[PDB]
């Protein structure tokens, strides 16, 4: 499902 | 980017954060690695998030046409193929920059584990658009570089750090969703959870706010999963 | 775009919107405008998604830029240029597309009308970041090219078109933020709002729809002007 | 304020 959403700094 | 300093493109890259224009970020940043010099903590995160969002937007145009193709002229599998390449080519990129030479410097755990997890991460994407006579060997790469990660991060991390609970979230989405192994999903992320628990209480407030955000997705992958 | 053929461009741009893949969407109906044949009122619409989406996300990034220069090295000033040239660039190859043929060849009021406007449209984009020796005249360039379009809407439309009435909200919302009319504006959505209300119990259940859908964002307008 | 957002077919 969800992997670490990882788009903001 | 050969011509700009190594300190304006870092400084571009957040401005280009800023203003969501995520392939200038993720230019700047390769051109701030090609400089040589190992990255810092934040220059890693600005790297990964540069990336994270160019292949994100990829991934869900290719998932659109890929749903269109399988429900249908040439032109929805031309379109999907266009994109696939697309997408194949910022993973080469970052696999590229891992490997020339940011693997190979990096001697710190924080580090060495960032990009193996990243290592890990591209080869996922490149796994969700195989189909040839390299699905499996793609497969076996994301593994290997996951496995890697795990086994530093597991003898030289504490179970809350962020970077070693998303390395663990990662690697449980890759056995379940690409390695067809579900059980081995469940069990990792149980375990990341609860041994991450047990050790909150060492935590600062600030980092504990860290840890348990990601505990979260964790817990909302097994909400799903089971 | 040249060895594709029409209607696979005309597809593509289709799946392209569905992927959001704004900027593949453009390229695909420049290639279907550079064809030489006339655009259908679903081409047309086509053409001016994709660039208003294009150009949408570009002059979203100059206000970011532009506001953190305002409160500010050369940096955030050098990347504002580069986003700003490639803005201007977008525009000036709408325009002329618009030139090279698309207005000349234009005669029934719907298509002439709805390029007119997009004219307005893009030098209105290009008056946002100008600042020397041609603002004036940039300025100038919409007001005719959204003057030509009014005064063949008023001829040839009823005042419920759709078209008419976005070239009129976007008219007015060219005299409040660009040429420092606002009271121009007011009485520009004003008349152009009552004389759609007055025409409304013409239409039918669904131009119904697609009219008060405009017609509200012009009350949107007047409620922040007044 | 607002023109026409004009961003879907
Ligand atoms: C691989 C990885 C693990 C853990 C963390 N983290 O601590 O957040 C990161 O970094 C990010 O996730 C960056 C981020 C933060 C908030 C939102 C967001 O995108 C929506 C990304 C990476
Ligand atoms: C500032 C900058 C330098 C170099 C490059 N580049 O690698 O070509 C970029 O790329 C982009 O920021 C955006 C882009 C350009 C062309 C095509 C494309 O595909 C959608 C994205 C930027
Ligand atoms: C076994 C287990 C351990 C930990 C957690 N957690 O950390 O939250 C969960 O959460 C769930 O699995 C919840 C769930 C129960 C029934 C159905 C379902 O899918 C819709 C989810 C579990
Ligand atoms: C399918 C296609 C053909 C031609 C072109 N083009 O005009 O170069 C495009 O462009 C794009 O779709 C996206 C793009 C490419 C490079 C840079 C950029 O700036 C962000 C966007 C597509
Ligand atoms: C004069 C006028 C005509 C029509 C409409 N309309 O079609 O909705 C309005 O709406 C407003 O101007 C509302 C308003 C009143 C006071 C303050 C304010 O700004 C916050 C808006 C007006
Ligand atoms: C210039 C113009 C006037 C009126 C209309 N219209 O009838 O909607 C259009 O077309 C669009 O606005 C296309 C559109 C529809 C819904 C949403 C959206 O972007 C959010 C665009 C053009
Ligand atoms: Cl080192
Ligand atoms: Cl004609």
């Amino acid at each position: 499902a969800g992997s670490i959403p990882g788009r903001r700094s | 980017m050969g011509s700009m300093e190594r300190a304006s493109l870092i400084q571009k890259a957040k401005l280009a954060e800023q203003a969501e224009r995520y392939e200038d970020m993720a230019a700047f940043m390769k051109g701030a690695v090609e400089k040589g010099e190992e990255l810092s903590c934040e220059e890693r995160n600005l790297l990964s998030v540069a990336y994270k969002n160019v292949v994100g937007g990829q991934r869900a145009a290719w998932r659109v046409l890929s749903s269109i193709e399988q429900k249908s002229g040439p032109e929805v599998r031309e379109y999907r193929e266009k994109v696939e390449t697309e997408l194949q080519g910022v993973c080469d990129t970052v696999l590229g920059l891992l490997d020339s030479h940011l693997i190979k410097e990096a001697g710190d755990a924080e580090s060495r584990v960032f990009y193996l997890k990243m290592k890990g991460d591209y080869y996922r994407y490149l796994a969700e658009v195989a189909t040839g006579d390299d699905k499996k060997r793609i497969i076996d790469s994301a593994r290997s570089a996951y496995q890697e990660a795990m086994d530093i991060s597991k003898k030289e991390m504490p179970p809350t750090n962020p970077i070693r609970l998303g390395l663990a979230l990662n690697f449980s989405v890759f056995h379940y969703e690409i390695a067809n192994s579900p059980e081995e999903a469940i069990s990792l992320a149980k375990t990341t959870f609860d041994e991450a628990m047990a050790d909150l209480h060492t935590l600062s407030e600030d980092s504990y706010k860290d840890s348990t955000l990601i505990m979260q997705l964790l817990r909302d992958n097994l909400t799903l999963w089971t």
